[PDB]
């Protein structure tokens, strides 16, 4: 009602004007949260009301933010779970608990994605290796600070033009001592001659088997399939949504252009069009490989995934 | 031979159907005429008619919709125990099939359309109601684009197509059949539609398709496909002479590599070419 | 237009002649019959010739020959003083750089022909007498290979060179304009004429060609370009649409970039694509 009503309008507050909270696993936690909320406190007869209901929350949460479609996969994968649940239901008053103890063991899988990350690591990493990783994430870094409990190799970290988010990075891995080397964007072609193997991360991960992701790592990949080096995407399973690339021209996040160019530059401001997309656009045709909990998949699976996470009448939301 | 007759009269009475569900139309009638009480005894005329449609219609759509429809009767008899009821169930399953084909245009329409950006540069092959349709779709939504239209020197249908696409009042430019590496520095797409998706992910099309994929693979520029379900064909072609000879015919056809397609277009959904793959491995041949 | 008339005159008296020679000669006709004594003077009038040429003749090859014929006149009047002896000296020069061009395609003849293997499967684009030539010469040392000719759609020369060449006796097959990615993998070396050879090393022709050597590419075959030295042009284009606009008149003309050509073969030898780039700055524009 009304604790429900100013729960959703901060929710969409604190998605329409900034990064709120950090990373996406809490967020992804309190977004679960939130649906097991609004569906232990409504009346309903019909799965489909319920289902419209979800959706038209989901259309808002989207209208927030377009460019995070963390919530809206969260919302589309609670709406196939109450697809599958009325198709074996169906096939009545029961259903409530089976939601909730499916949105339960969902919040288990969801708590152990990134300890199931850096158990599979282990087959991924060698001695004396070099290791490419752009921008900044909680996945990739366990993973490297774990890989090199029992294993010695090299972290080349670029840091990214817009905000310089490397350096947390770098100084994260350096404090578990994995030789991390700090350099810029702008010499990352000047050092994929030897770079052996990329792990990167993603932002989110298209139908397509294509993924948006930091800016700069369209570039990476692009120098990672001149050179012929394995790339390698450490990323879970709410990362992934069915939005196609060319879709109402809304891909990247634009944002404020004074960390590209500052305010006090001079009377050159007025005439000059300066714009900062944080967010990458990279093809599948680039990527050679994807590790989330249940494993290593091909980019030429997702759609796989697509199948067994989502269903293409949510698409739309 | 009455089926050719029929298969004739139900593609010549409406020149925007395909031949394919033509073909699975007439296999329906066949089905419906055999009134045979046998397993095996039905499964033996149905590879007939295959045969005879084959013979008369040299296309891969027939004989990959022929293909499809006896993995269907195949189906349907390994379903149902007893014949009398398994007639009537695939009937019934045979006119559902051919209700939920006979809507995949719009869904190919609806679905496909929304990849064309405004102010873009489109490459068209042969004619094909399946961009017709697409292309009609994307005006519908109020989307400018030039299209460049391959001439289709073996049968002239490009032409045909800018004649159909000429009265629809969009920006069409007939392009040479030797002009498809001149003009893709200028387009930004290329939708081509297929008439045979093999099971790796290439297409089974045109002559002029494949080396204008490899035109989309040095000019990186996206190879979308659009091609329905009934396009699915169970064969490997290694090279471009390992397709059977039955579909060449100077050849008509050829194979483009999965490696050189970025997306395909089917009712199932915007799926990548390793998908096909996963279709016909869940089908069982 | 007396020059229009003798170069019309010249380019119609022999049919296996090329319009780049003929342009040259009635340019050494028109020096000769200028008669000024000017060294500005005979520029602008060899110009307002070149000019004429250019406006009759859309080809690359006369505006590169008669480039080539003022770069030699620039070079004949900055090395004698006065102009008196600077005329007749111009004029046996002319005489001896024509007799010395005349000869060229017997040096592509016997130097370009060792490279067929026996046995193998050559691919033709549309009709040149350097390609024929070799062709012939090849023939003449006793090999044995399979030709696919290009059918070249907007004039129909390929066939015309499939009938110049079937009576020479030779196995030739005419291919479909948009078939030469279909027949790829069986033709292990490509050899295509030129006509305008651009400085970086890449190839100004006839609009089949480029695409093909994409499929030169992509399918690692050797595409190998005989063209003379006549046909040397200083531009470079960036793309297919920075090629001037005179030489295109459905465009008739291409550009071919340099990393799609494995070899060149003038009378100066077989020779990398760098090599013209060598040529030309030695020759000073």
């Amino acid at each position: 009602g009304s604790e429900l009503s100013e729960r959703i309008e901060s929710f969409v507050e604190t998605l329409k004007r900034g990064g709120g909270p950090r990373s996406s696993e809490e967020m992804a936690r309190e977004t679960l949260g939130l649906l097991r909320q609004i569906i232990t406190d409504h009346r309903w007869s019909n799965a489909g009301e319920l289902m419209e209901l979800i959706r038209r929350e989901g259309r808002r949460m989207t209208a927030a933010q377009p460019s995070e479609t963390t919530v809206g996969n969260m919302v589309r994968r609670v709406l196939k779970i109450i697809r599958e649940e009325y198709g074996r239901l169906h096939g009545y008053a029961q259903l409530q608990s089976n939601i909730i103890e499916a949105i339960n063991e969902l919040l288990v899988e969801l708590e152990g994605t990134m300890e199931n990350i850096a158990a599979q690591a282990l087959e991924h990493i060698h001695s004396n290796e070099v290791i490419m990783t752009i921008g900044f994430s909680r996945t990739v870094e366990a993973f490297l600070k774990e890989a090199a409990r029992k294993r010695k190799f090299h972290v080349i970290v670029a840091e990214c033009a817009p905000f310089c988010q490397g350096h947390e990075m770098a100084v994260n891995l350096s404090k578990a001592g994995i030789e991390t080397t700090v350099m810029t964007d702008a010499a990352i072609f000047a050092v994929m001659s030897r770079v052996n193997k990329v792990i990167i991360g993603t932002k989110t991960i298209l139908a397509n088997g294509a993924l948006r992701a930091v800016t700069g790592t369209h570039t990476l990949a692009l120098a990672a399939k001149h050179h012929s080096t394995p790339l390698i995407v450490c990323a879970p399973m709410f990362k992934l949504s069915p939005q196609f690339p060319n879709e109402e021209d809304s891909f990247h996040k634009f944002v404020a252009p004074e960390e590209v160019l500052p305010f006090t530059e001079g009377d050159i401001l007025e005439k000059v069009s300066v714009h900062c997309p944080v967010f990458d656009y990279v093809p599948p045709e680039l990527i050679t490989l994807f590790i989330s909990n249940i494993g290593g998949n091909a980019p030429s699976y997702i759609y796989r995934l697509m199948s067994e996470l989502y269903h293409p009448d949510d698409h739309v939301l | 031979k009455e089926l050719i007759e029929y298969f004739k009269s139900q593609m010549k009475e409406d020149p925007d159907m395909a031949s394919a569900v033509a073909a699975i139309r007439t296999l329906l009638e066949f089905l419906k005429r055999d009134k045979g009480e046998t397993i095996q005894g039905l499964r033996a005329n149905l590879t007939s008619a295959i045969e005879t449609l084959c013979g008369v219609d040299s296309s891969v759509a027939v004989s990959s919709g022929g293909e499809l429809f006896l993995r269907f009767i195949s189906l349907a008899s390994l379903e149902y125990s007893d014949y009398s009821k398994c007639k009537k169930i695939m009937i019934e399953r045979g006119e559902l099939f051919l209700r939920r084909i006979s809507l995949s245009r719009n869904k190919i329409a609806d679905l496909c359309h929304t990849f064309i950006k405004d102010g873009a540069t489109i490459l068209t092959h042969a004619y094909s109601r399946v961009v017709l349709r697409v292309l009609e779709a994307a005006v519908a939504a109020k989307k400018r684009f030039s299209v460049y239209v391959t001439e289709s020197q073996p049968d002239l249908s490009g032409k045909k197509m800018a004649k159909a696409l000429c009265h629809l009042n969009v920006p069409v430019t007939v392009v040479l059949d030797a002009a498809v590496g001149y003009i893709m520095e200028k387009a930004d797409l290329v939708i081509v539609g297929a008439e045979g998706v093999v099971e790796n992910g290439g297409i089974i099309n045109k002559i002029g398709t494949n080396q204008m994929a490899v035109c989309a693979k040095a000019q990186n520029k996206p190879f979308y496909v659009v091609a329905e379900s009934f396009k699915f064909v169970r064969l490997f072609p290694l090279n471009q002479q390992d397709v059977p000879d039955k579909f060449k015919y100077h050849p008509w056809v050829d194979y483009t590599a999965p490696s050189l397609i970025t997306l395909l277009f089917t009712d199932l959904g915007v799926l990548t070419p390793s998908a096909v793959s996963d279709e016909l491995i869940k089908l069982y041949l």
